[PDB]
């Protein structure tokens, strides 16, 4: 929630973007 | 640009913290 630069997500990109964001200690499976 | 579908729009034009944070579920 700040002036961020997109980050292309593109492949494993998106996981480990996605593991970050929502949460490391809890991506037990959706990554 | 536009994209049905996440991962690809994530790719073809990139996400940030929040845009990956409305995408975060329970």
């Amino acid at each position: 929630p700040t002036p961020e630069m997109r980050e292309k997500l593109c492949g494993h990109h998106f996981v480990r973007a996605l593991v970050r964001v929502c949460g490391g200690p809890r991506w037990s499976t959706e990554a | 640009a536009a994209a049905t579908n996440p991962a690809r729009y994530c790719c073809l034009s990139g996400c940030t913290q929040q845009d990956l944070l409305t995408l975060c579920p329970y």
